[PDB]
Parts: C-alpha cells; sequence; structure tokens
C-alpha cells in the first residue's frame, strides 16, 4: 500500500480538502477470523 | 436476503436500547446485550416476509430521575418517509402525551418531510436517524471520548468557578453524531472525560450551539 | 386619486404658486397663454392661473405623512 | 414483457456498457483494492493484558483499503468497530464526530512527524487541533498567513 | 410657517409653451 | 479599513454586479455611439477617453459570444462576483497564479479544479494576430 | 518575396510589389549622413545598437483607366535596418585573422554570437517549442475525453500563423441513452470552430462523400477487425450528413463568424478547412486527396494509442521539441514590423488615393518600426510589439554574462525550456534520457527555476 | 505551512487562570498541554508500575 | 474595479429650462453632471448606461431652483484596497515607476519596487530594469501591481501601489 507522507500529506491534514490524494482506511478484524489467513479474504472480497 | 436483514435489524435495535442507556433513561439490563440468537427466538419468525416488521419494533422506555418523561422510538416502515406518516406519527404520540420521539429513517427521505421536524411546535422534539447510522454504535469508538451531559445546576457552578461565558466555551455543532446520538440542542453542555496522554485525564466542557 | 383635501385652493396656496410662478417668469421661464403686453411678471402669471395652464403641482403633506398631489387646474380658483 | 427507438439491438450495447461499468456484484463503492497483510508493527497489533499481567501483542490480520466508506466499512460483519479507524479526518468527521478527529488529527500530524524518527511534545500537537476544532467543525488553517 | 405644502414641477405640463424671446 | 484581498469592502457595492474589461469597452461604445450621433452635445470628457483606451488595450475578448461564454461558464461555480470580474481581467496563466495574486480563491478553489478553469478561459480569450 | 501584393483603390489603381533585398555592412549615420563603417566595439561604447542598413527595391504599377500601364523603379529604398550577430556572415570581424581583431580592440578569443544594443550585449536565448507538422497523442485525465490527437501544423519557414488541431476521442466515463450505445466517438475540433465537430464529417466536406472512402483512408488493414469496430461510431454522429454540401453547411453552422445566408455558409467552411486546416500537407484548392490523407493518418495514429498496441508520445522527448535560436526567433519579429510596414504604407496612401494625387514612396515607407522595433524587443526582453494588446514573452535576449569567459561560453549555448501549457503539462525540470550527448544533465541554476534553463552539449 | 501555522495560533496565550485563551477570549484548552506544565522542563522517563 | 450601479443625484434645474419636454433637459444635464466626474465616494463616474426614473421636480423655497431626485444606471472606477489589477506605465522616474490604471494614475514608490531593480537614467526611454535584466519596465508596459492604499484629493482619488508581492511585474 502506498500512503502519501510528508509534505503532501501536511498539507493535507491542515487543508481540509474534501478529496485526499490516497485517503486509505485500516480495517481491523476480530474474532476467529481475525488470526486465520483465509478467512480474512471473504472480508476483503465482501469489502473490495 | 432475509439473513441479512436479521443482523441489520437486530444491530439497529441493539444500538438504540443503548441510546436510551446513555442519554439516561431507564433501560432492561438484558435489553443492552441482548444476544442475536434471542433476536429471532424473541421474534418467532424472519423479519422480510414474516410476521416480525418495524412497526412492532417499537420500544417504550421512561426517564430514570422521573417515569413520567417516556420516550418513543418509531419506525417508518416504509422505502422513504413522507409528510402524511409523520403526521401520524405525533399524533398518535399525543394520545400518550409524551414529549420526544425517535424516527429511524430509511436511507432515503422526503425533502418535504425534512420540514416537519422544522415547523413542528416547542414541545414537539423529533429527532431524524439514518438507517446506516445507527447500525454502529458511535461512543463504544476509541476515538469518540466519553461524553456525559451537564444538567443545568452543574452548568451555573461551572461558569463561576471558571468565570467563563457561553461564547468562551468551545463550541460543537448540534449536528454532530455524538450531539444527535445524545439527543442535545442548543445551550447544552456536553463534559468530556478523555483519557490524555500527558495528565492521564482531562475534563473539556464544549456547549452546542 | 381617493383624494380626500377640499376641492377648492386655499389662499395660501393661489399666494404661493403665483410668487413661484411669477418668479419663474422672470427667469426667463415660457408663459403657456398668449401675451398680449403684459410686462409686470404678476400679471402673467396671474392669468395664467386664470386659464389653468401652471405647470406648478402642488404636494399637500398630510399630518400623517400622507401628500396628495393636486394640480393646480384641477383645483378650483375664485375669481 | 417490455418485447411485446433502440428496440432490441441498440438498446442492448447501450445496457451492455451500463452493467460493465457501474454494476457491483459484492463490495463498497470508493474502494479500489484492499491490502492484507499480517503487521510486523506493535501499534497495528492488537494488545490484550493476559493472565499473568504481563503485555502480549498477538498476531491480527489487518486490511488497509484504499478510499474511504467508514461508514460503511464499520457497518460490516466480522469488522472491528472500535480500533477500525481511518486516515481521512474528513470522513471521521461525518461519521463519528469532529471530538474523534481531534485524536484522528492527531494520529495523522504524529504519524507523518515520527515517520522520519523525529519526535515533537504532545502538548504542541494538541494545542493545535483543539484550535481548528474549537469551533465544533474542522477549520482550515488560517491561510494569510502574513507572520 | 407655511410649510405644510410645497410645490413641485410637473414635465407633463410643461410640454406645451414658448420662450417670450 | 477596507481589503480586497479579505473581501471586506463598503456594503453599497455588494449589490452592484462586476464587468469586465471588454464588456466595459462595449458599453462605453454604445455610450459612444449615442453621444457622437443620436444627439448633438459637448464632446465626451477626457475619463471616457482615458477607460476607453484601457478597456480597448487589456480587452481579452473579441464579441459578446466570448464574452458571455466565459460569464455563463464562471456563473456556475460558486465564484464570488468580485472574483467573477478580477479573474477574467487578469486571465491568469495557472491556478498558482490564481491564487497568489487572488487570495479569496485559494480558500474554498482546490489546485486542480481551478485550473480546469483558467485553461478554459485560454481558449476563449483570442489574440489580435 | 512571400509578402501579399499591396492594392490600393477609392479608377486608379496601384500595385506596389517588393523585388529584391539589399543588405549592406554596418555603417554609422552622423548627423553628415556619410556611410562610414561602424565598427563593433565602437556600438559598446557610443551606447548605440550594433546594426546594419536594410535596402528593398519597391516596383509599382499605376493604371489609370486609361489602357496605359507603366511602372517606376525604385532602386535599394531606405526600409529600415536589421542588428547583426558579432561574427556573421554580415558582420564586419568575418574571415578576418587573429592579427586583424587586435587592431580594432577585439578579442580574437571571443566567439561572438550575440547582439549588441544601446551598448549593451544581448543574447538570444533558446526556446525549445513543440515540433509542427508533427502527430502526437497524449492522455490527459482532467479532460472531458480519454485521448488527444493534437497535432500542431504549419507551412514552411512561415507562411501564415502557426494553427492546431485537436482530434480528440470522448471518454467512455460518460453514460447516455445513445451515447452508451455507440460508446467511444471521435470529434475533431477545427482551428475556426467553437465547436466540436465530428471527424468523419470533415472527410465529407473534403469530397469524399461514400463511406467507405472514409474507412480506407483511416484503416489501411481492413483484415484487422479491433480498429474497424472503433470507428464505427464515429459514423453514426455523421451519418445523417450524406452528401458534401451539407457537411460543408454543417461545419460553417458553428464557425466563428456564420454567414447570414446559406450559401455563404459553405464558402466559408471551404475556406477554413482549405486554408486554416492542414496548410503545411496543402494551401491551394486541389490538394482535398492529400489533406484527407494526413487527416486519415491522425485518426490511425489515434487509434492505434487508444488500442494500445502503440506507445503514447513523451512529452519530454526532445524529439517532438524544436528550438528556436536567435535566426528562427528574429524571423517571426520580422513579420510583425514587415506587416505593420505594410498598414502604415497603405494608411498612409489611403488619403492620399482618394484625393486622386499620387502618393511618394519616401513618406510611405516607415524606417522606425523597422529599426525600433527589432531594437525594443532585444533590448528590454519582452518579445513582439507592445502596441499589440498582448503578453509579451520575457526572458529572451539577456545581458551577456561577462564575468567570467567560461560564463559566457555557457550563457551563449544557454537554453530555455518550453513555457505556458506546453511546459506546465510537461516536466521540464527532470532529466530526461535524450538529453544525453545533446544538453548538460549537470549544468542546471539552482533555484526554483531549476531544470527550466540548461546548456547545449559541447558536441 | 510556517507561516500558516503561525497566524493561527499567533493571539494563542496562557492566561492568569492556567487557561489556553485567544485574542477572543474563548477557550482554547483549560489548561495547558491537558496538565498545565512547560514543554521545556519536562524530562523523559518511564514509570515501572505497569510493564 | 468596475462594477454596475444605481446612484442618487439631486439635479438642479433653471426656471428657464421649464419649456417643452423638460424631462429631456434634466435628462441631458445628468449627463453632463455626474459623466466625466470623479466621486470620492464611488470612485471615478466613467460612463452612464441608462437611467432608472426621475423623481418628482421639489422647488426649493427662496433659492426658486427645481430639484430633481433622478436614479441612473453607471459604471464607476473604485479602486479597492490591497486590489492587485494591471497598470500601464506612463512615466518613469528616479522616485519610483509612474502608473496608469484606466482613468486614474497610481504612483509606484522607489522602495517598493524590488531590491533586484535599479534605475538607469541614460537608457532611452528610462526603464527600471535589475542587473540581471531578466525583467525591464518600459514606458506604455502592462505591469501588474498591488494598491497598498488609496487617497483622495481635490474630488479625486490617487492610489498607491508596490510590487513586493510575488507574480508582481511585466508577467
Amino acid at each position: 500500500k502506498n500512503v502519501t507522507l510528508g509534505v503532501p500529506r501536511l498539507k493535507e491534514l491542515i487543508n481540509i480538502s474534501k478529496k485526499p490524494k490516497t485517503p486509505s482506511l485500516t480495517v481491523f478484524l476480530l474474532g476467529q477470523s481475525a488470526r486465520d489467513a483465509e478467512r480474512a479474504k471473504d472480508i476483503l472480497c465482501r469489502l473490495e | 436476503d432475509d439473513e441479512e436483514e436479521t443482523y441489520r435489524l437486530w444491530k439497529i435495535r441493539k444500538t438504540i436500547m443503548q441510546l436510551c442507556h446513555d442519554r439516561g433513561y431507564l433501560v432492561t439490563q438484558d435489553e443492552l446485550d441482548q444476544t442475536l440468537e434471542e433476536f429471532k427466538a424473541q421474534f418467532g419468525d424472519k423479519p422480510s416476509e414474516g410476521r416480525p416488521r418495524r412497526t412492532d419494533l417499537t420500544v417504550l422506555v421512561a426517564h430514570n430521575d422521573d417515569p413520567t418523561d417516556q420516550m418513543f422510538v418509531f419506525f417508518p416502515e416504509e422505502p422513504k418517509v413522507g409528510i402524511k406518516t409523520i403526521k401520524v406519527y405525533c399524533q398518535r404520540m399525543q394520545e400518550e402525551n409524551i414529549t420526544r420521539a425517535l424516527i429511524v429513517v430509511q436511507q432515503g427521505m422526503t425533502p418535504s418531510a425534512k420540514q416537519s421536524l422544522v415547523d413542528m411546535a416547542p414541545k414537539y422534539i423529533l429527532e431524524q436517524f439514518l438507517q446506516q447510522e445507527l447500525l454502529i454504535n458511535i461512543t463504544e469508538h476509541e476515538l469518540v471520548p466519553e461524553h456525559v451531559v451537564m444538567t443545568k445546576e452543574e452548568v451555573t457552578e461551572l461558569l463561576a468557578r471558571y468565570k467563563l461565558r457561553e461564547n468562551q466555551l468551545p463550541r460543537i455543532q448540534a449536528g454532530d453524531p455524538v450531539a444527535r446520538y445524545f439527543g442535545i440542542k442548543r445551550g447544552q453542555v456536553v463534559k468530556i472525560i478523555r483519557p490524555s496522554e500527558t495528565a492521564g485525564r482531562y475534563i473539556t466542557y464544549r456547549l452546542v450551539q | 386619486q381617493k383624494r380626500i383635501t377640499t376641492p377648492y385652493m386655499t389662499k395660501y396656496e393661489r399666494a404661493r404658486v403665483l410668487g413661484t410662478r411669477a418668479l419663474q417668469i422672470a427667469m426667463c421661464a415660457p408663459v403657456m397663454v398668449e401675451l398680449e403686453g403684459e410686462t409686470d411678471p404678476l400679471l402673467i402669471a396671474m392669468k395664467e392661473l386664470k386659464a389653468r395652464k401652471i405647470p406648478i403641482i402642488i404636494r399637500r403633506y398630510l399630518p400623517d405623512g400622507s401628500y396628495e398631489d393636486w394640480g393646480v387646474d384641477e383645483l378650483i380658483i375664485s375669481d | 414483457s417490455d418485447e411485446n427507438k433502440m428496440d432490441d439491438d441498440v438498446f442492448l450495447r447501450c445496457i451492455e456498457s451500463n452493467m460493465l461499468t457501474d454494476m457491483t456484484l459484492q463490495g463498497i463503492e470508493q474502494i479500489s483494492k484492499v491490502y492484507m497483510h499480517l503487521p510486523q508493527t506493535d501499534n497495528k497489533k492488537k494488545i490484550i493484558i493476559t493472565e499473568d499481567g504481563e503485555f502480549k501483542a498477538l498476531q491480527e490480520w489487518i486490511l488497509e483499503t484504499d478510499g474511504v466508506s467508514l461508514m460503511r466499512v464499520l457497518s460490516e460483519k466480522d469488522v472491528d468497530p472500535v480500533r477500525t479507524t481511518s486516515n481521512d479526518i474528513v470522513e471521521i468527521f461525518t461519521v463519528l464526530g469532529i471530538e474523534a478527529v481531534r485524536k484522528a488529527l492527531e494520529r495523522e500530524l504524529y504519524h507523518v512527524i515520527s515517520f522520519d524518527g523525529s519526535y515533537v511534545n504532545y502538548r504542541h500537537l494538541a494545542l493545535l487541533c483543539d484550535t481548528m476544532t474549537c469551533r465544533g467543525h474542522l477549520m482550515a488553517i488560517t491561510r494569510h498567513g502574513v507572520n | 410657517g407655511t410649510g405644510c405644502f410645497d410645490l413641485l414641477l410637473d414635465a407633463e405640463k410643461c410640454k406645451y409653451g414658448m420662450e417670450i424671446p | 479599513e477596507e481589503d480586497a484581498s479579505q473581501l471586506i469592502f463598503p456594503k453599497e457595492f455588494e449589490t452592484a454586479e462586476t464587468l469586465l474589461n471588454s464588456e466595459v469597452h462595449m458599453l462605453l461604445e454604445h455610450r459612444k455611439q449615442q453621444n457622437e450621433s443620436a444627439e448633438d452635445e459637448q464632446e465626451l470628457s477626457e475619463v471616457f477617453m482615458k477607460t476607453l483606451n484601457y478597456t480597448a488595450r487589456f480587452s481579452r475578448f473579441k464579441n459578446r459570444e466570448t464574452i458571455a461564454s466565459v460569464r455563463s461558464l464562471l456563473l456556475q461555480k460558486k465564484l464570488h462576483k468580485f472574483e467573477l470580474a478580477c479573474l477574467a481581467n487578469l486571465c491568469p496563466e495557472t491556478a498558482e497564479e490564481s491564487k497568489a495574486l487572488i487570495p479569496s480563491l485559494e480558500g474554498r478553489f482546490e489546485d486542480e479544479e481551478l485550473q480546469q478553469i483558467l485553461d478554459d478561459i485560454q481558449t476563449k480569450r483570442s489574440f489580435q494576430y | 518575396e512571400d509578402a501579399p501584393p499591396i492594392d490600393l483603390q477609392a479608377p486608379p489603381r496601384y500595385l506596389l510589389k517588393f523585388e529584391q533585398i539589399y543588405l549592406s555592412k554596418p555603417t554609422h549615420w552622423e548627423r553628415d549622413g556619410a556611410p562610414s563603417p561602424m565598427m563593433p566595439n565602437e556600438a559598446r561604447l557610443r551606447n548605440l545598437t550594433y546594426s546594419a542598413p536594410l535596402y528593398v527595391d519597391i516596383t509599382k504599377t499605376v493604371i489609370k483607366e486609361g489602357e496605359e500601364q507603366l511602372q517606376t523603379q525604385h532602386q535599394k529604398t531606405f526600409i529600415g535596418k536589421i542588428p547583426i550577430m558579432l561574427r556573421s556572415t554580415y558582420c564586419l570581424l568575418n574571415g578576418l585573422t587573429d592579427r586583424d581583431l587586435c587592431e580594432l580592440n577585439e578579442c580574437p578569443l571571443d566567439p561572438g554570437g550575440y547582439f549588441i544594443i544601446n551598448g549593451s550585449e544581448k543574447v538570444l536565448i533558446a526556446q525549445e517549442k513543440m515540433a509542427t507538422n508533427t502527430v502526437y497523442v497524449f492522455a490527459k485525465k482532467d479532460s472531458k475525453y480519454a485521448y488527444t490527437g493534437e497535432c500542431r501544423s504549419c507551412l514552411e519557414n512561415s507562411s501564415r500563423p502557426t494553427s492546431t488541431i485537436w482530434v480528440s476521442m470522448l471518454a467512455r466515463g460518460g453514460q447516455g441513452a445513445k451515447k452508451s450505445a455507440i460508446g467511444q466517438r471521435i470529434v475533431a475540433t477545427l482551428p475556426y470552430i467553437k465547436q466540436e465537430v465530428p471527424i468523419i464529417i470533415v472527410f465529407r466536406a473534403l469530397g469524399f462523400v461514400s463511406d467507405r472512402d472514409i474507412l480506407e483512408h483511416i484503416i489501411y488493414d481492413f483484415e484487422d477487425p479491433e480498429m474497424m469496430e472503433m470507428v464505427k461510431p464515429s459514423l453514426d454522429e455523421a451519418f445523417v450528413i450524406q452528401e458534401q454540401n451539407v457537411a460543408l453547411n454543417f461545419i460553417g453552422s458553428r464557425g466563428a463568424k456564420p454567414g447570414v445566408t446559406k450559401e455563404k455558409r459553405i464558402k466559408y467552411a471551404k475556406e477554413v478547412l482549405q486554408k486554416e486546416m492542414l496548410p503545411h500537407v496543402g494551401v491551394s484548392d486541389f490538394c482535398e486527396t492529400k489533406k484527407a490523407y494526413f487527416l486519415g493518418y491522425m485518426v490511425h495514429r489515434l487509434l492505434l494509442a487508444a488500442l494500445g498496441r502503440r506507445e503514447l508520445d513523451d512529452r519530454d522527448h526532445y524529439g517532438n521539441k524544436r528550438l528556436d535560436l536567435a535566426g528562427p526567433l528574429l524571423a517571426f519579429l520580422f513579420r510583425g514590423m514587415f506587416k505593420n510596414l505594410l498598414k502604415e504604407v497603405r494608411i498612409y496612401a489611403q488619403k492620399f488615393i482618394d484625393r486622386g494625387k499620387d502618393f511618394n514612396l519616401e513618406l510611405a515607407i516607415k524606417t522606425r518600426i523597422i529599426s525600433d522595433g527589432l531594437k525594443y524587443s532585444l533590448a528590454t526582453g519582452n518579445w513582439g510589439d507592445q502596441k499589440k494588446a498582448h503578453q509579451a514573452r520575457a526572458g529572451v535576449s539577456q545581458v551577456l554574462n561577462r564575468l567570467t569567459f567560461a560564463s559566457t561560453l555557457s550563457h551563449l549555448r544557454r537554453l530555455n525550456s518550453p513555457i505556458g501549457r506546453d511546459g506546465k503539462l510537461a516536466k521540464p525540470r527532470q532529466l530526461h534520457n535524450t538529453l544525453w550527448g545533446m544538453v548538460c544533465p549537470a549544468e542546471t541554476p539552482e533555484g526554483h527555476a531549476v531544470g527550466l534553463v540548461k546548456n547545449l552539449a559541447l558536441m | 505551512i510556517q507561516r500558516r501555522l503561525i497566524k493561527s495560533m499567533e493571539s494563542v496565550m496562557v492566561k492568569y487562570d492556567a487557561t489556553v485563551r485567544n485574542s477572543i477570549n474563548q477557550v482554547v484548552q483549560l489548561r495547558y498541554g491537558e496538565d498545565g506544565l512547560a514543554g521545556e522542563s519536562v524530562e523523559f522517563q518511564n514509570l515501572a508500575t505497569l510493564k | 474595479m468596475f462594477y454596475h450601479i444605481s446612484l442618487e443625484h439631486e439635479i438642479l434645474l433653471h426656471p428657464r429650462y421649464f419649456g417643452p419636454n423638460l424631462l429631456n433637459t434634466v435628462k441631458q444635464k445628468l449627463f453632463t453632471e455626474v459623466e466625466g466626474t470623479c466621486t470620492g465616494k464611488y470612485g471615478f463616474v466613467i460612463a452612464v448606461t441608462t437611467i432608472d426614473n426621475i423623481g418628482a421636480g421639489v422647488i426649493q423655497p427662496g433659492r426658486g431652483f427645481v430639484l430633481y431626485p433622478v436614479k441612473y444606471k453607471a459604471i464607476v472606477f473604485r479602486p479597492f484596497k490591497g486590489e492587485v489589477v494591471d497598470a500601464v506605465v506612463t512615466q518613469v522616474n528616479k522616485v519610483g515607476l509612474f502608473t496608469e490604471i484606466g482613468p486614474m494614475s497610481c504612483f509606484i514608490s522607489r522602495h517598493s519596487i524590488p531590491s533586484e531593480m535599479e534605475f538607469d537614467p541614460n537608457s532611452n526611454p528610462p526603464c527600471y530594469k535589475t542587473m540581471d535584466e531578466d525583467i525591464v519596465i518600459q514606458q506604455d508596459d502592462e505591469i501588474r501591481l498591488k494598491i497598498v492604499g488609496t487617497r483622495v484629493d481635490k474630488n479625486d482619488i490617487f492610489a498607491i501601489g508596490s510590487l513586493m508581492d510575488d507574480y508582481l511585474g511585466l508577467v
């Protein structure tokens, strides 16, 4: 994953602009699926 | 999908019941941590294409301080909410002589129906809540700090100690999801006890305006 | 329209209208009526009132702030 | 029923493009791709107090996804409603509120500052976030910059 | 002092007239 | 107590609508035409002549159609009326130039969308040669 | 030579033509007027422009409706003067041995190659420009259309102002009842047509009424079906226009100055396509076949890029960029004064012609415009005439840096990146691979203008 | 960025009531840094009653 | 800057003009009083487009002059403080560049000009040119400047500009 950092992100933080460059989101899993790899793929598909 | 609806409706009910508890209303212990397995058992049928509908999902709770201050949580049971249905709900609420009610509107709301919440009499208090918004409990989020509504007595004492005015205190929008969650209006002060890294605990007060 | 003031012209209005018109006539103002050798400006304006030709329009301010536009020709003068 | 002006030939061409462009078989719009990988860093890993007492960080899969759909992503099965946070303050404002943005803004400001190893006192960082959120809504830093 | 009424000039009535000179 | 950068000025000018340098030339030409021939009056004041040359020299548009198209194009956006004439009159080459010259634009306009607006003005403004 | 004929009328017809141009070596004209030689060193000391006189032969034919044509010869008319670059063919220090240069107080090691204006040595900084008569396909994500068929076309050295046409291809992002069906269609914008007209209609205006001929010029390989399907949607928009006259009428409808009468629209479209459009391929009235083939190639180039079988042209590729030196630069400038020179002669004669008396040429030709016109920009640095209501290109003809000999050499070989849309869209600052052996990579001024200014490679 | 940040916080100051307020006198923070201590005298240390 | 406004002006009409169609005299008079002048509050009134309406003519007591309040549409040139606008140079002196912003004249001080610029007295014509000579400002040159302040003098507006701000100059 490419996450914009440095000046480009610092500007966007003070610049409240509605559309950032790479507005990524981190998804944290819970329960049994949080440990298994295959069980996390279905979540990946249902989010993508 | 019928199976998807069970989880979608179950989350709304679970969050809605917790909403009253956070507000300050008396809520039964079992209804707060009610499980999904019990959601189907206590209805006895599948919600979609079954006897369990959104009309019977209405719940009635009473304020802890006084039982006469009951609260309503109505469900339109329709893809879109119009003026005619809204007039019925408050008219229905008139018989029970209640002052506050909650409407769990679907993703779509008629723009004309939105005006019903603005032209209502001062004693009418209708708060709109989108279906998507109530699927998750905003309060339990780690980023969201603990919010406590300050009574009028505390507000006057608070300003006297700090010698502050209403404008000097930090402002918070009335349309904020947290403000809507607590159902607070203008002139109300919310106590925010956040876990500050430096001092551990830091109490902040924000005025709704 | 809807004018409630008296149709007749008051003496004060007549005096001011002739005086203002006479001053205007003395300032190379045109004369609607025919000139038959009347040199004195007051006489020129006096006959103008008789013939109902004075362009001046009287705006009577009522005590309540309203105003009524009464024409000199419309008003009934006394001769 | 419709069979019995683009009757059926031109209409099929028109409908064909539509279903190959704006048809979502499964997923949420504005999400291009999802990155799944075990986080080696401690901050991403969940820290839970053990029975003995010593802190332990278990291995939990994290799915970093491009785009912001926090309102819908959070309301999903097998997704943590607590630790799931986005890097977009604007999205957080409309979902969690201005108060949550103050912490999110702090994390993003600290994340970029700490990326190169530099450190800044928390008090200074907190002051910037408080001023922006002092009025209850996100405020762009004063752009005049005279001083 | 004779101020309850004001004289106003009207152009429509002035549309007729010839200068003496 | 008034400053154009901060969009502070007498309240009277709020109702007024701004005009382009090229557009004003048309209005001046209309005023010039009637005075020259329609009525026999004194020659136009030196102030009128001075601004006529300024508008003609800085006229960025040929005909009314080009002026109207730019006016309509910029009206669709949330551009303030003060910026409406100022942007067209200045004709910034790029978005970066406009923001530095016009501090107000940078408040509510992004570096990308505004660039798509200035380049449109470039396609409308034409050269004598 | 390529100047348009000068015609004056108000029975008395005057036709003035320039036969030949004579250039003499630089001389200084004092109050006495003697043509004394003007050494380059004297120019710097006296703070005067180093330049040479310009002479033109003017032949005028006058007919007074009397069926009697007579003409007079004007030998070496003093049209004006032209600044002379040092050490050039017309310079006073060409082919001179090192011994002679010292006698004239000039450094033999000095390479020259600059202009002395008002005692200031100025070097014409080369300005990179997009190459002409070349088809380029670029991809822009901000435009409403997916691909750009940009191709700026100009004749030899310069007969008319450069004209550029963008044969664009609408993007698939848009959705509509009919747009989705046909999908992606090609639209071409003419230089004098405000709206984007379909490219297919253009060929119909040329004379290729048959639809098969349109595919023949665009699609060379009929066996390949991938390209054929792409051109199908473009035909749908232009299908209703079957006759050539209708196509000419269609184009003239959106013209800059549409004609009041119907027949005028066809004439305006005919002139635009014949003259304004694709001047380089053909300027006469019998180049319809040649013009169509080039137009089809532009579409064909677009098809390859759209399908991905052809790589998109690189913006920073120096092969796609041309360098304008003192020669090409001054050539464009010379047209500005010369064109104004004809206007001054025409305007001066206009009042004379209507009165019926002949007008002397000595007064008609203006020396100041030719002399001051070139001297102005070369001194100020603002390219072009100041009277014309536009923005001059600054940064050209900067004062030669004489602090060090190496600096002087670098300044003369200095290069400038393109400015405006071309430079902005590309990345002139970034170092490209094409600079190997052509532009020095290390050499570049430090600051905000880093990489915009460079230096020519030694060889 | 440096100039922009200073302008937005130029008027921010600590008053005599141990509160952070701007020129308008609006309370930005009840206590400076949420603790009421200077950022220069503070020293880094690790309390050993949690690990 | 050019604006479209609706102004009020009390027209003093002599009794000599009380003849046929005096409104024409009032209408034509307005084309001389507010036309070509420079009010200190709304700036130069370069031209008048049309007349909105003409109010009732009130006769002033004693004076005998009828007062006609008339509303008209006109375009003014009001230079707002701290506004950047193109200008035309009319003359150059050691004190600084003298510019011309439409009807008015704006003066640029030497200090306001960037330090890199240096006045050259001999160069014919004079023009503020820096040592690098990349940019030069000759007479009748289109330059962009920012008006730091404006002052009203003898019923005229005099403006003071500067070029210290970025992107101010020939461009």
